[PDB]
Order: C-alpha cells, then structure tokens, then sequence
C-alpha cells in the first residue's frame, strides 16, 4: 500500500454496467479459484449491490497456460478513463527489428493501489450456473491488468525497472503495451532467446519477424490463351483497382468484349490489350503513392474469408489508401473451426498494429454478432482486446484482394 | 421484525434531494392503529421536510425516482431441467424477511410521509422507516445480498446442500435421508432466525408451481393451462388465445395458430367479436386435445452429458429437444423463423445451434453434442465456401426428414455449351430482357418497377427461357451478391421465383460484370 493518484473518468461520463456474458462452468470454477485467492491476498474484495457498475470476465488459457488466465474487458472503461504525459511513446523501431518477442506483465500492476474512489468502476461479477445464486461481485483495490490506467501509473517504475537492462543494450528495443512488452533485437535465434531469459531474470529478481511481413502486391492472371468470362473477370478486377491506381487502363480488353459470345468462347489478344496488361502489371506493382499514417485517425483493419483457411485483410484509416495488406493461413488443427481461425488472424493483426503503430486498430469483421460472441473466447490468447464491428463482405472487395500474393 | 445485520449504503441519485391526500375520518383511524402497531414492532418512527402519500399503503413512486441505482436485480430465471434431482427438497418462503433487514439510517430521512387529520390545518402524524420498505427502489436489490451473506457460512458448512435464491424463495435440496434433510432444514431456518430472518404454520409442500411448471420431486411436469372454451370470441380474446398457445407450441410439439392469426386480419378493435372460421373451430380444437396430454420431463444429471437433436417444422422452422437419457427430455423448444431479406436453410440451421449453444451454456455451463438433420457434406460443401465465419461445435447426422440441404448450387466455371444470356433491366416503369449468343432475345416493358425489381426480373426471365443448364452475366452488383449468396428464401417475391427457377436447373453459372462500360452484349441491353 504505497500511495494512489487520483485518477478520474473523462468530463461527464459514467462507469460501465456491462452485461456479464454467459459462461462456461469451468471457466466459472478457475474464476472463482482464482477470484478467492486474490481476494484474500488484498488484492480485490466483494462488493455490494450499491455498486451498480460492471465489466465482463472470462478466462483463458495461453500458450503454456495449461491452467486458467483471468481476463477482463475494460474496453468499455478505458474509454471513460481521463487520458493521460506518464503514457509511453512509440518506438518507431521494433518494426524494423530482426525478432520479436512479447512478455506479459500485468502481473506487475497487483503491487500498486488503485485510488479507493475509482474502484467502484473495476467492478466485475463472477455468474452462477442457472441462475442459482446472484453472480459473486468484487472490486479492485490494486491496478487491475486490461485497464490504460495502469501501465501509466506504473510507467515511472517500469523505467526504473528497466533501464539497467536497456541502457545495459540499446540495440534491443522494449516497447511496451498495455500489460505487454514486445522486445527487438537483430541477434540470431539463440542470442536473442537468452537475452530475453535474461530479462525475465531481471524482472523475476524483482517469436514475431517484423522483418520478414512485407505487404503484399496483386497478380494479374495470365493463362496461355482467353476466354470471354476470363476477360470479364478479369476487367472487373481492374476497373476495381482503378479506385487505387487510376492508370489501370482496361480499354484495349473491353473491346476483346463485343457481341454476344459464349463466355466459353476463346479469343485472342490484340497487341494494345497486350500492352494494356502489361501496363496494368506495372501499376500493380507497387504500393498507391502516397500514404502516410496519421496517427491523429483510427486505424482500422477489415479482413475477408478466401474460403479453404484463407483470409485477407487490410489495415488502412482512409478507404482504398491502405497501409498494409494481408494474407493468414489457418493453424494447425483449427481445420473446422471458422472463429477460431478468425479468432487468431484477428491477434496477429492487432499484434502487427502494436509492433509498427503502437496501437489496436477497429476491426469490421465477416461474421454474425451472435456466433462471434459465443465463442471468440475460447481462442482468445491476449491481455489486450481489440474494437470490432461485423460486416459484410463485398464480393468484389474479396475477389481483388484474392489477386494479391495468390503466390506464384 | 428487526436485525443486526451491517446496513448498507444509500445515496441518492446523482445531486438530488429526497421526495399528502386529504383521507376519511375512517381510513385515518384504520391507518393510525395500523401505524402505531408497525410503529411498536420497531419499524417506524414518529419524527423533516420529506413526504411520501399514504393510502395500509405508502407511494415511493417518488422517492424512488430520486434514489440511487443499484446493481441489476438479473431478471434471468432458473429454468427447471438446470435443476439437479435430489432426494430431497425443501422450499421455503421468506418473503417478508425484507421488513426484517434495516434501513441505511442516513436515508431513512426521505422516507417520511404524513397521516391527514379530520380537522385539516391539525398536524396529522408523521413518520419515516428503519428498514427496507416494500415499495422502495433498493429494497429488493439489497435484501438478496443480505440473504447471499447470511447463507455463504453455511453454504460452505454443509457443501451437499444446495441452495436457490429467487426474490421471496429459497430453494433447498440435498441427497439426506429423509428425517436426515428435515433436520437441516432445520438449523438453516434457525441461523437465518439468528439473524431476524423469521420462517414459517403453512410450509409450502412439493409439486411446485414454477410460473406454467409443476416441479415434482425427480421430475417436472407440465401443468396444462386450459382454453377458455365459448362461443363469442373477442379480439382481445383471440390474441390472449394465441399468447397461450404459442407458449404451449415449445414443450407441446403440435400446436398451430395460422388459422386462429388469420382471424386477427382487419379487426377494427379489441371488443371486436370475430366468427371463428370452419378451420379455426378444427385447430383450435385439435389444440384442446394435445394441451390435455400432460408432459413430463427429468433433471440434469451431471453423470451424464447433454444432447442435443434438432428438426425443420416447415422452411426456417426448428424444432429442437434436449436430453440425457433416450426419451427423456431434459428440455425442448420451438423457433418459428423471422423469413429474413435474404437467407438459406443451412444457414437457418447454425443460427438455431447457436441459441441451443447459449441456452445451454446457462442452463448447465456447458454446451450439448448435436444430432442434426444434415450430411457432413453438405455442412462441409456449405460453410467451407461461405463468405462468413459460421461454425457448430461437436456434432453428428441424424437421418430423420426432412432434410437440410442445398437447394442449388451455382456452377464454379462457365457451362460450355449451355446457352448464354447477357441480361440487363432498368425510370423513378422499365424494361428487362436479354440476347442470347445463339439468337434468342426478348425484352418486357414493367409497368411500376424499381431498378433492382427490373435487373433481377432480366434474370428472372433469363431462367424461364433457358434448358436445364444456363450462363447468365449480368451487372447488378446487388443481384449478384444476393444470388452468389445461394439464398433458399427471402422478402422478395421476385428473388422466391429466381430461386425457384434456379432449383430448377441442372446447372447455372452466374457471371458479373461492371456496367455503363463498353463491355460487349453489356453495352447492347445497355
């Protein structure tokens, strides 16, 4: 119990009353195993029916985590926390590092107090099965994990804690993000691993490849001979990208288009058309000109289902200016389950997010309210949570993007 | 009447300031020895600038309005097959025990209301609580976590007695003998008297009515609720009717209300007395037959997992029963469907897994293995090409009709040989037909049309005008979609015929392509 600021809610807001998901009885029983203890270890206490705020909970299990993770989703009071100054800037580095490793600290925010006047909004409640019993409701007295509040007021300290490792090496970079900390370093495999035991040494005592992401460019078909739907095809994609690269020229095909033909009519190609493809191959192959990121906007990263595990997506704050584009391929063994691969295409985007923007981006995604909630958490592997939408894929947005590194 | 229980604390509602009818002679007299007697049992007290109305009543309303918030009271009720059969199970009503609980002494103040005198401009008598007022804002929502605390010892004391909490009852049941159970019973009535938490006199006794369910001792059944049967049916009547029979067509799979609905067509107001149709006099009696027949069903047995076997009523119509054992329901429902602006059957099928999925998962905290009415490769065929993420947990086929399945399915690449129609339709009246690579054209003027109504009717025709197999390219982005959706059912007429049509194919092939350019055979319709 050293000493807590003051923190406080953003000018005219209130606490969150967030509905508390239905949930699993397992998950139910390492929730209050785990609830119990750190009850008793002063960490958090219950509360009464005066408090009328609340926060969902769940529990997970990471990687090793072969025994349950509590989770929390302060999402909703993030957004009424006053923001902060003491908050970490971005290393416009660990983006450019050779490898990645992440390390999670909330663990860290248990030793410092939390205000006794913000508490009543860490308000979360523990459901019982059926309805037996109302749900157990706790608070927090300590700087609970998943909350901005906390990686700031700890933010002096994690410096303090740091330093003698990172003036130690200042060609390793540590950024850290809110119960994370994403470590670079250009060492090979083995000297960077132990580099990283070493630091967890530190921290104790008191992998990712951003290199290798590169955002992928379109690739035009190219048969040996065509057909008229092949030209159609074809024609619509470009008349598409022209939204990005207004030099895609698709004149000199559309002519290869008049009369009605069967669409499995074969036809041959003009010089000018074989020009034109040729033409549009260049355009394509680079990035639109142009595009910088503003850190003043959301960043915000929709993603399509290419069907047979495949999925694309795209991180862009303003509409067909795109900062980076995407393919995922689905994990070992998720095979029949849609949301699960959903489920970890959506962290290793927020992942990449973090390492190059410092910062989660607001995902539209391609799949029912309903089936997303059911079950999302069941893969979930992170401290963090991102902000999401659901849409509906446009088919032509899929069709474009299934252009991209369709590789060779 | 009162305890020593740690009160808690009130606040009013975010900056605001706490809240009487002239009476007879006779209610005045009836509400001060009624007062004075709720007085002496220590739960007024005579006194403050706050009044409430008192008609025995007291009006809150106001009070109220003007108190806190609390934490939600979860209006989410335990459903019956969540119960776990018992060889005992003891029921108690605590009700009153609310005006046992006391009152966060700061707030009491607010409380005050007056008792009019005969001769007005007389100070009549003036009151205020000590503990929770039937009629107050936190009454209901305080006392539960009063009750939550008084039991936890005990709870943890006696860990094979499991307890229910449920606004005024307490649910108690236990695998103790006999005398065994009556006897714990027993202390929990006397730690909760040891706190001013006084049990009944008229002990409450075992088939239960649970809101529309009679709980037995192992099992549960259906109290069937009657149809009020005459010969001069409102319209008020009529819906009421209906009300109760849809409740009846989830444990009651039979029921059907089409023809009593149809009824409902036009009525002018509720007093409106509508003449039952022929039909409506056959249903509505087929109906009394079934809600006779009394329905049983069993207990959630955590030995044995949950399962799950689902069935298509009609189009975008579930049936759905839970059970452990064969035959033995723990739970059953219906899921008459919305008819969407565009959907399909199997699509239909997830979105009724899901709801199972979630109803489960309160009911037991964990989610049933599914039996279902579709080929794996079907399932497979569908979801693996879906533009969106869908899924069912652990499941099975059953083979037990109708079933779901694919209707049609669009070609992946152009049909060689079969004909092509490049269609095209299109004024805030239209036209819509197509031109063949073969010949064949048409075209139809539309009297009263949309842009859209048009396009698809292009398409619509395109297929009326075909053999079995058809390459159709057209440029309605929305068309496209829609179709490339491979929807079974929907708001559109027009979009039911295609769909018929479709299905009536051996094979299609759907092409698109952007419009106003010069794409040949698009520019021609154009």
């Amino acid at each position: 119990p050293i000493e807590t600021v003051p923190v406080k809610l953003k000018p005219g807001m209130d606490g969150p009353k967030v509905k508390q998901w239905p949930l699993t009885e397992e998950k139910i029983k390492a929730l209050v195993e785990i609830c119990t203890e750190m009850e008793k270890e002063g960490k958090i206490s219950k509360i009464g029916p005066e408090n009328p705020y609340n926060t969902p909970v769940f529990a997970i299990k990471k990687k090793d985590s072969t025994k349950w993770r509590k989770l929390v989703d302060f999402r909703e009071l993030n957004k009424r926390t006053q923001d902060f100054q003491l908050g970490i800037p971005h290393p416009a580095g660990l983006k450019k590092k050779k490898s990645v490793t992440v390390l999670d600290v909330g663990d860290a925010y248990f030793s410092v107090p939390l205000d006794e006047d913000f508490r009543k909004y860490t308000a979360f409640t523990i459901p019982s099965i059926n309805n037996e019993t109302p749900g157990i409701r706790y608070q927090y007295n300590v700087l609970p994990q998943g909350w901005k509040g906390s990686p700031a007021i700890f933010q002096s300290s994690m410096t303090k804690i740091l330093e003698p490792f990172r003036k130690q090496n200042p060609d390793i970079v540590i950024y850290q993000y809110m119960d994370d900390l994403c470590v670079g370093s250009d060492l090979e495999i083995g000297q960077h691993r132990t580099k990283i035991e070493e630091l967890r040494q530190h921290l104790l005592r008191w992998e990712l490849h951003p290199d290798k992401w590169t955002v992928q460019p379109i690739v035009l078909p190219e048969k040996d001979s065509w057909t008229v739907n092949d030209i159609q095809k074809l024609v619509g994609k470009l008349n598409w990208a022209s939204q990005i690269y207004p030099g895609i020229k698709v004149r000199q095909l559309c002519k290869l288009l008049r009369g009605t033909k069967a669409l499995t009519e074969v036809i041959p190609l003009t010089e000018e058309a074989e020009l034109e493809l040729a033409e549009n191959r260049e355009i394509l192959k680079e990035p639109v000109h142009g595009v910088y990121y503003d850190p003043s906007k959301d960043l915000i990263a929709e993603i399509q289902k290419q069907g047979q595990g495949q999925w694309t997506y795209q991180i862009y704050q303003e509409p067909f200016k795109n900062l980076k584009t995407g393919k995922y391929a689905r994990m070992r063994g998720a095979h029949t389950n849609d949301v699960k691969q959903l489920t970890e295409a959506v962290q290793k985007i927020t992942t990449e997010s973090i390492v190059i923007w410092g910062k989660t981006p607001k995902f539209k995604l391609p799949i029912q309210k309903e089936t997303w909630e059911t079950w999302w958490t069941e893969y979930w592997q992170a401290t963090w949570i991102p902000e999401w939408e659901f849409v509906n894929t446009p088919p032509l947005v899929k069709l474009w993007y299934q252009l991209e590194k369709e590789p060779i | 009447p009162i305890s020593p229980i740690e009160t808690v604390p009130v606040k009013l509602k975010p900056g605001m300031d706490g809240p009487q009818w002239p009476l007879t002679e006779e209610k005045i007299k009836a509400l001060v020895e009624i007062c004075t007697e709720m007085e002496k049992e220590g739960k007024i007290s005579k006194i403050n600038p706050y009044n409430t109305p008192v008609f025995k009543l007291v009006d809150f309303r106001e009070l109220n309005k003007r108190t806190q918030d609390f934490w939600e009271v979860q209006l989410g009720i335990p459903h019956p097959a969540g119960l776990k059969k018992k060889k005992s199970v003891t029921v108690l009503d605590v009700g009153d025990a609310y005006f046992s609980v006391p009152l966060d002494e700061d707030f009491r103040k607010y409380t005050a209301f007056t008792i009019p005198s005969i001769n007005n401009e007389t100070p009549g008598i003036r009151y205020q609580y000590n503990v929770l007022p039937q009629g107050w804002k936190g009454s209901p929502a305080i006392f539960q976590s009063s009750m939550t605390k008084i039991l936890e010892p005990f709870r943890k004391q006696n860990p094979d007695i499991v307890i229910y909490q449920y606004m005024d009852d307490l649910c108690v049941g236990s695998d103790l003998e006999i005398g065994q159970h009556r006897t714990k019973i027993e202390e929990l009535r006397q730690h909760l008297l040891r706190w001013g938490l006084t049990t009944p006199k008229h002990q409450k006794e075992p088939p239960f009515l649970w809101m529309g369910y009679e709980l037995h001792p192992d099992k549960w059944t259906v109290q069937p609720i009657v149809l009020p049967e005459k010969d001069s049916w409102t319209v008020n009547d009529i819906q009421k009717l209906v009300g109760k029979l849809n409740w009846a067509s989830q444990i009651y799979p039979g029921i059907k209300v089409r023809q009593l609905c149809k009824l409902l067509r036009g009525t002018k107001a509720l007093t409106e007395v509508i003449p039952l149709t022929e039909e409506a006099e056959l249903e509505l009696a087929e109906n009394r037959e079934i809600l006779k027949e009394p329905v049983h069903g069993v207990y959630y047995d955590p030995s044995k997992d949950l399962i799950a076997e689902i069935q298509k009523q009609g189009q975008g119509q579930w049936t759905y029963q839970i059970y452990q054992e064969p035959f033995k329901n723990l739970k059953t429902g219906k899921y008459a469907r919305m008819r969407g602006a565009h959907t399909n059957d199997v699509k239909q099928l997830t979105e009724a897994v899901q709801k199972i999925t979630t109803e489960s998962i309160v009911i037991w905290g964990k989610t049933p293995k599914f039996k279902l009415p579709i080929q794996k490769e079907t399932w497979e065929t569908w979801w693996t090409e879906y533009w969106q993420a869908t899924w069912i947990p652990e499941w099975e086929f059953v083979n037990t009709p109708p079933l779901v399945k694919l209707w049609y399915q669009l070609e992946k690449e152009p049909i060689v040989g079969a004909e092509t129609f490049y269609v095209d339709g299109a004024n805030r009246l239209g036209k819509a037909g197509y031109v063949t690579n073969r010949g064949r054209q048409k075209v139809v003027t539309l009297t009263d049309t949309t842009n859209q109504k048009t396009e698809l009717q292009a398409i619509y025709l395109a297929l009326q005008d075909s053999g079995l197999e058809v390459n159709i390219v057209t440029d309605s982005q929305y068309a496209l979609g829609i179709i490339q959706a491979q929807p079974d059912q929907s708001e559109s007429e027009l979009v039911n015929q295609i769909i018929e049509q479709l299905i009536k194919k051996e094979k299609v092939y759907l092409a698109w392509v952007p419009a106003h350019k010069g794409i040949g055979g698009n520019e021609q319709v154009d």
